[PDB]
């Protein structure tokens, strides 16, 4: 009748914790080679037949806003960027006076140049005679000084040129947990991403999450189930971003109608800088198309979900960003190696009450970037030959709401971003790390003599 | 954490004004800076916030089209401009920073850090009572009725000084706040209780829910 | 039936006692960025040998299950036999017993195999 | 006549330190626990296929 | 302002410097201690 303790080893007992996650990225991506593209070099090949065990009767609480995998992925991509830029050519003797001029074209005065034809000195292989060479830089890359210009990053940090061997192509990366840990996955169709989850399953490795670094518009993400999803840490708080996840992807087409030339000027001994030669064809600017019908149905489907939290009979008005840096006021992204910054004033210009072509957006291109608000490392994106064309999926947004309303029933939303951790929170909302404690004691009528 | 503001100024109607606020002691990019105007005998008005990371901004409806907020990440200095000034704009303008501000996340609206303020002259939340005349030693009970709910804060403003965060989350004391200050809640009602009043405690107190503030309660010595 | 790894987590302790050989099996599993997994699988085997050492110094050694000569103290959440194995999950039980786990561990490693084996040392010489 | 180093427009150059030496010293390669190295001990092993001893 | 027994200690040095650009130099001055500098003829 008197119970006795008994040690059980291998009990389903886990507790929320944080550990060191490793990578996984299939086996065909390693065949992409090209001198180690992005990260996949010594990454563990993904298990050909992954197992996902549905934990019956189990209801586990998730929290996408207090999840450590986001911080770990962020610091991992940062260290990746540094390790990818450590052995590349450093452009230290490139802050020389630039005697720039307009590009060869024919007016008007509203074209504001944009492209500058800079002539300057350069150090050759030998440490004696110099080199009077010319390049073609964007206005966002240069700045005049008292026509003589200079690189816009002279009195900020150093600069290193990205090696032409590596690529910035986001490839699926599976995050896995070591022995003794497990990753819980919420498999409900309406998980707005916080609190208890009815249908929880356990996995060793998450699905292929491509690290697409972008702002305002979430590109190449996971589609939502049924209705489009709206997630926020504090809806009544207008300072917290509102991550929107789409159900149907919005087809976007971005092009660079300036098929370019790569001049391989030689800053020897050894190093070599890739300048931009002459432009073959017409002087055109990069642009992005969004199908008008698709954007209408997507916006009309989102505003119907927005009315479920800010009152049924309210007016929802869309306005573009209020101001700041170029990385927040424009849709910043990477395509073909070039860094585009597109005008998103034609997408967020609407006013929805309670009840056939393409929208083109002017896209600028910058070569000298300082992403992740990093000071000390400026990367020069080498020019890319040929017309660059890319078709992507708009699968979500990062919105911000205007404050100090009080009066009025309308609410105004503007595109935001900045913090790149939000880009990872849109994919890690359905995963969390737990540690296994298999040692459990329990009483039963068992002993010895 | 120190917010250093430029001095006040006298403008004429129709002109524009510009103010600066240099932050120090923390990573400027971690959390947004806010701009709030306080007019004598008027409900404090939150003008907008800026995230120094990328310079993201958010303006109050009343000011959209008139106000422009920027910043200089290198000098950690936040700038604001206000155009088409009218007599209604006379007020003391503050730059504020929330209490919780780490690398992981933040909470903007618990304004623990305030600039000295800039007096510029150009020429819901129901808080009660309006005034409170009490003797040293007594207990002051200030009330604030909400309609939305969410982390509520209490601030104290001493005559001629910048407001100081006193309580947040309705019941949690801030750094340096003694046990004499306590918060309570019942439904939509919020009560701030200050026991054993002393000279330093007298001033004006405000309840706050995100960007909305109360009408204020002046606690004076009698 | 095989619910899999961590299968019977929401099931009763009596039901979850059938899945002991499942969570025990997947507990060990067989330039920078490559040391990230090295230091992790080293802490993994240190956690494994830590639990195996506790399981060895007690009156068990043989894994999975083992009995002990320790009276169940009523202060450790006085519940009944049928109220534990048929009305409580292992997570919910560990949440209550978290205060006394270290005390029981001390009563298991010291009071037992240090006095029991010495008793056998006196019983095996004759 | 003006000359230059033949490796100027190829790569960088580092001088070998005079302290170290390039003298080939015998190095035995060994296998960790659980592994073993098989050695063919026949006098005519032309180096491919089954080995008798 | 004197005397001759103060032996300077602090030296007001003017010199060239490389700016951000690899062309024009920079005529800037600093203040170094005597233990940090040494004359040369
Ligand atoms: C994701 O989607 C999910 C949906 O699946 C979602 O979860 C729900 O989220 C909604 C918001 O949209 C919730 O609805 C609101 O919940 C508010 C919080 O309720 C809690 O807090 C109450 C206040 O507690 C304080 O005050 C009391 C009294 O003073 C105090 O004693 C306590 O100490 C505490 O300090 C608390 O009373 C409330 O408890 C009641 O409700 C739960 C059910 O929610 C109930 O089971 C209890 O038995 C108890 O009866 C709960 O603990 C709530 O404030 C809000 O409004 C209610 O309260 C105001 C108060 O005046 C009322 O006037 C108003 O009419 C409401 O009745 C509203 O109910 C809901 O709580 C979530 N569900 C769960 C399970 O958490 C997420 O929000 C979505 N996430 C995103 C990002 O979208
Ligand atoms: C969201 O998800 C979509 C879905 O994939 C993704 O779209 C992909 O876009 C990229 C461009 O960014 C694509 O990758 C490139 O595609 C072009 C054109 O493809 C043609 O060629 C193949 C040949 O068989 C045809 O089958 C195909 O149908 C097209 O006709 C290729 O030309 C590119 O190849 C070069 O670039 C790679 C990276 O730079 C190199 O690794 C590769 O080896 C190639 O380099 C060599 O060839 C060059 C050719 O001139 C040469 O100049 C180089 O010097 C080098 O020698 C490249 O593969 C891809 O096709 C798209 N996906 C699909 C399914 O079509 C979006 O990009 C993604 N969004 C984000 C933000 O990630
Ligand atoms: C970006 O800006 C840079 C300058 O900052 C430009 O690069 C220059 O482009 C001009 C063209 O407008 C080049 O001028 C050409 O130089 C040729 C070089 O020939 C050499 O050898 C001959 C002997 O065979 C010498 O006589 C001569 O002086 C040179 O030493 C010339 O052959 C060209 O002449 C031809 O074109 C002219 C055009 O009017 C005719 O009149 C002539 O009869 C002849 O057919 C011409 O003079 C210049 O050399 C380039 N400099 C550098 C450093 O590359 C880019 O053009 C500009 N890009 C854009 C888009 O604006
Ligand atoms: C984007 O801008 C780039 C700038 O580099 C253009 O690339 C050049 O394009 C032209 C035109 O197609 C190419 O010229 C072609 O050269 C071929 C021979 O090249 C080989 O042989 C020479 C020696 O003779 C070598 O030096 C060279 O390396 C090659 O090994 C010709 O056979 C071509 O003529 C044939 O094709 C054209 C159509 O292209 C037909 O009209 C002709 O009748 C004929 O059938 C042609 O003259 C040049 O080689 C390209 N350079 C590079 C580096 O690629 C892109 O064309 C441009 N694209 C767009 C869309 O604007
Ligand atoms: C080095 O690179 C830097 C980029 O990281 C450059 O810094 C920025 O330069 C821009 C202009 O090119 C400045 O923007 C201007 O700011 C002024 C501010 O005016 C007030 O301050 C000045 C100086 O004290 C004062 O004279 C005025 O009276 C004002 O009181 C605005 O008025 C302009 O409209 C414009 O916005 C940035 O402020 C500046 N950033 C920082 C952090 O200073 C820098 O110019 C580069 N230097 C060189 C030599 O090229
Ligand atoms: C090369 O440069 C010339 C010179 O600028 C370009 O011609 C300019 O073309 C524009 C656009 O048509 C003209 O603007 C016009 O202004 C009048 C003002 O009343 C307005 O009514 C018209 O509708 C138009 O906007 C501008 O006058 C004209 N300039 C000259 C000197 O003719 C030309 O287009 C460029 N390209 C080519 C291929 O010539
Ligand atoms: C992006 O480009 C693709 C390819 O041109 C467009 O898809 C075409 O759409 C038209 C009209 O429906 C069809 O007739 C073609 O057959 C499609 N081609 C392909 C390859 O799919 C797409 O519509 C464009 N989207 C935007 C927003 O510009
Ligand atoms: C181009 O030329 C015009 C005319 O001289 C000049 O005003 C302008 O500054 C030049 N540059 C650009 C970018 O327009
Ligand atoms: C470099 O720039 C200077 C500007 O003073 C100019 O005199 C010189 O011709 C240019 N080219 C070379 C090779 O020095
Ligand atoms: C957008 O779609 C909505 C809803 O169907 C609508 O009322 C409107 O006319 C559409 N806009 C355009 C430009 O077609
Ligand atoms: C928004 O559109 C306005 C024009 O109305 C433009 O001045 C501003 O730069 C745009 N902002 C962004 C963030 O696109
Ligand atoms: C973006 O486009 C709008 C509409 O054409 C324009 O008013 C605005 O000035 C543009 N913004 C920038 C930064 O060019
Ligand atoms: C936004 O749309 C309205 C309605 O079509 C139009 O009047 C306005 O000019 C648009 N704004 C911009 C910046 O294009
Ligand atoms: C992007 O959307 C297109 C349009 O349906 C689809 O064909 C493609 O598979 C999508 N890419 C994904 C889901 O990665
Ligand atoms: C904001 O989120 C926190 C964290 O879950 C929660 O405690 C608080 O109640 C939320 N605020 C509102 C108004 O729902
Ligand atoms: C059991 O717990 C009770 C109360 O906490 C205490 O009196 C007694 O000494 C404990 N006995 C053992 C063996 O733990
Ligand atoms: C149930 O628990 C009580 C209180 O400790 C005890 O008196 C009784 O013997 C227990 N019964 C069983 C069946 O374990
Ligand atoms: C844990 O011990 C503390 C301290 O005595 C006590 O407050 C708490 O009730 C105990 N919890 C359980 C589950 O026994
Ligand atoms: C200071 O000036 C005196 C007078 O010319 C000179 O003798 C001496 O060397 C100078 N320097 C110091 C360090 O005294
Ligand atoms: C550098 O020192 C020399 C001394 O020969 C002097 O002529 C020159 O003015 C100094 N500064 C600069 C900027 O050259």
């Amino acid at each position: 009748e008197n119970l006795w303790v008994t040690v059980y080893y291998g009990v389903p007992v886990w507790k929320d914790a944080e550990t060191t996650l490793f990578c996984a990225s299939d086996a065909k991506a390693y065949e992409t080679e090209k001198h180690n593209v992005w990260a996949t070099c010594a990454c563990v090949p993904t298990d050909p037949n992954p197992q996902e065990i549905h934990l019956e009767n189990v209801t586990e609480e998730f929290n996408m806003w207090k999840n450590n995998m986001v911080e770990q992925m962020h610091t991992d991509i940062i260290s990746l960027w540094d390790q990818s830029l450590k052995p590349c050519v450093k452009l230290t003797p490139l802050c020389v006076t630039l005697q720039c001029t307009n590009v060869t074209n024919n007016i008007t005065d509203d074209m504001r140049g944009e492209l500058k034809n800079c002539s300057f000195n350069m150090t050759t292989e030998l440490r004696d005679k110099k080199q009077k060479v010319y390049s073609l830089f964007y206005r966002l890359d240069v700045v005049q000084i008292n026509k003589e210009y200079r690189l816009i990053n002279c009195n900020t940090s150093a600069i290193t040129q990205a090696c032409p061997k590596v690529s910035f192509e986001p490839i699926p990366i599976h995050y896995c947990a070591p022995a003794g840990f497990a990753i819980l996955k919420c498999k409900d169709k309406k998980f707005n991403g916080t609190g208890p989850c009815p249908s929880v399953s356990t996995v060793q490795c998450t699905h292929g999450i491509k690290p697409v670094v972008s702002t305002q518009l979430l590109l190449n993400g996971s589609l939502a189930e049924e209705e489009v999803m709206i997630r926020s840490e504090n809806i009544t708080n207008n300072a917290k971003n509102i991550l929107v996840q789409f159900n149907t992807p919005v087809q976007i087409n971005c092009t660079r109608p300036n098929n370019n030339t790569r001049k391989s000027i030689r800053i020897g001994p050894g190093q070599a800088f890739y300048a931009t030669g002459d432009i073959i064809g017409d002087i055109r600017q990069a642009h992005c198309n969004v199908s008008k019908a698709t954007w209408n149905e997507t916006l009309g489907k989102v505003v119907k979900q927005l009315r479920k939290h800010f009152g049924n009979n309210t007016i929802i008005r869309f306005a573009n960003s209020s101001g700041g840096d170029l990385e927040v006021t424009t849709h910043s992204f990477n395509c073909g190696g070039e860094f585009f910054y597109c005008n998103t004033s034609g997408l967020f210009n609407s006013t929805w009450i309670s009840n056939n072509d393409s929208i083109t957006l002017p896209c600028r291109i910058k070569q000298i970037i300082n992403m992740w608000q990093r000071i000390g490392q400026a990367m020069y994106a080498p020019p890319i030959q040929g017309v660059i064309r890319c078709v992507s999926n708009i699968t979500g947004l990062i919105l911000t709401r205007d404050g100090g309303a009080n009066n009025t029933s309308t609410e105004t939303f503007r595109p935001g971003g900045g913090d790149m951790r939000d880009n990872w929170r849109s994919e890690l909302y359905k995963y969390k790390v737990v540690k296994i404690e298999p040692l459990g004691v329990a009483p039963t009528r068992c002993k010895r003599r | 954490v120190r917010l250093s503001q430029s001095g006040g100024q006298m403008k004429k109607p129709g002109e524009s004004m510009r103010l600066s606020c240099r932050a120090s002691g923390y990573e400027f990019l971690n959390c947004p800076i806010n701009w709030i105007r306080l007019a004598p005998g008027r409900r404090p008005e939150w003008m907008g916030w800026l995230k120094p990371r990328g310079g993201a901004v958010n303006y109050a409806r009343k000011f959209q089209g008139r106000v422009t907020m920027t910043r200089d990440v290198y000098s950690d200095t936040a700038f604001l401009e206000l155009r088409s000034l009218t007599s209604d704009d006379t007020a003391v303008y503050f730059c504020t920073r929330g209490k919780y501000c780490t690398a992981r996340d933040y909470y903007n609206w618990d304004f623990e850090h305030w600039g000295r303020g800039a007096p510029v002259t150009v020429s819901v939340l129901t808080q009660s009572p309006a005034t409170l005349s009490l003797s040293p030693g007594e207990t002051a009970i200030i009330s604030c009725r909400t309609s939305q709910s969410g982390s509520l804060a209490w601030y104290q403003q001493r005559p001629g000084q910048a407001p100081r965060l006193v309580i947040y989350s309705g019941s949690t004391r801030a750094a340096g706040i003694p046990d004499r200050f306590s918060g309570s809640r019942w439904g939509a009602d919020y009560n701030l209780s200050i026991s054993n009043l002393e000279s330093g405690d007298f001033g004006v107190y405000y309840c706050q829910q995100y960007e909305f503030f109360g009408q204020g309660t002046k606690v004076q010595v009698d | 039936v095989f619910l899999g790894f961590l299968g019977a987590a929401g099931s009763t302790m009596g039901a979850a006692s059938m899945t002991l050989t499942v969570q025990a099996r997947n507990l060990l599993s067989g330039t920078v960025w490559g040391i990230k997994q090295l230091q992790a699988r080293v802490l993994a085997v240190e956690r494994y040998l830590r639990d195996q050492q506790l399981l060895g110094i007690w009156g068990c050694s043989g894994k999975l299950i083992c009995c002990t000569n320790v009276p169940w103290n009523s202060s450790w959440s006085n519940r009944n036999l049928s109220e534990i194995w048929d009305n409580m999950t292992w997570l919910q039980w560990d949440k209550e017993i978290s205060n006394y786990t270290q005390i029981i561990y001390g009563l298991l490693e010291e009071s037992q195999n240090q006095q029991e084996k010495n008793e056998q040392d006196l019983l095996a010489l004759d």
